[PDB]
């Protein structure tokens, strides 16, 4: 919900970028530019350890920014492709629920707050875990389930 | 060669090109370390070849080379501070995942 | 000339390492939506 922006390299949508708190971010592994010309022209800060590009939202989008929260209890979270199970300190879905090319999708809690952004997934047995980034209030951390494939 | 007897003092003449003359003298297999600050002469040209050898690239500089040591130590300390900060940051980033 | 060049090169190297360390320290904080940073790090930057 207003956390959806298109990125094009061949003219098609390759990844998603959003508005949260006081900043815009997008995964840095998605090729292309933001659909909104106002956001694509900004100066982005780019980090490969977390694979992310970020900038500051202009003032006039104060109504567009969504809430965020670091607290993340055990249980179910919601996103565009159904729902995800976060347990044991790790996000998972069942095997084959995700497909490549959908990266950039944020994960929301029951109140609609962003808690993680997916970059990939890896399937073990009947369940596939998610390699995403999340945030202790202090720093942006990345969780990878012993390796995962990029989306 | 010198003539020596009892407890006394002896005078020797020497020549050098070093600004700070730090050397050792052997007399009857006994070594003494002599040190001095030398001053340049006022006569520009002489009619006889130099009795001392030229100074090379190792036995160089004067006693006031401590400026070189001080500047090298200061720059090395700055470099060490920068390298220590870089090492700390790299260790933090490697430990963090 | 070579001594001045070496000293200036070492100074530039130290400056570059300090900038790299500062950017690596600041990067985790400019990507968290909460605008939180220790005051000591702010004084450093």
């Amino acid at each position: 919900n207003d956390c959806i922006f298109e990125v094009k390299h061949e003219g098609k949508v390759t990844g998603y970028a959003c508005l949260v708190g006081d900043k815009v971010m997008k995964p840095a592994h998605v090729k292309g530019t933001i659909d909104n010309a106002d956001l694509a022209k900004l100066a982005f800060k780019r980090s490969s350890k977390y694979d992310l590009e970020c900038a500051q939202i202009p003032v006039h989008m104060k109504s567009d920014a969504s809430k965020f929260t670091h607290e993340k209890p055990e249980g179910y979270y919601n996103w565009h492709h159904g729902a995800v199970q976060y347990s044991g300190g790790r996000f998972t879905i069942p095997t084959g629920a995700g497909k490549p090319g959908d990266s950039g999708r944020p994960i929301f809690d029951n109140k609609g707050r962003v808690v993680a952004i997916v970059l990939g997934g890896a399937n073990e047995g009947a369940r596939t875990a998610l390699s995403v980034v999340t945030w202790n209030k202090d720093i942006v951390t990345k969780i990878t389930p012993e390796g995962a494939e990029e989306w | 060669e010198i003539e020596v007897e009892g407890n006394s003092q002896l005078q020797i003449s020497f020549s050098t090109a070093l600004a700070s003359a730090e050397f050792r003298v052997q007399v009857c297999s006994t070594q003494v370390h002599c040190a001095a600050e030398c001053h340049p002469p006022k006569d520009h040209i002489v009619n006889y070849p130099a009795s001392h050898t030229t100074l090379g690239v190792q036995d160089i500089s004067a006693t006031a080379m401590s400026w070189v040591q001080k500047i090298t130590g200061g720059v090395g300390l700055v470099v060490a501070v920068a390298a220590l900060i870089l090492i700390v940051v790299l260790c933090v980033s490697f430990s963090r995942h | 000339s070579v001594a001045s060049f070496v000293l200036l090169s070492m100074v530039g190297v130290a400056v570059g390492m300090c900038m790299c360390a500062r950017r690596r320290c600041i990067t985790p904080y400019e990507l968290t939506p909460g605008a939180t940073v220790p005051f000591l790090l702010s004084l450093i930057c």
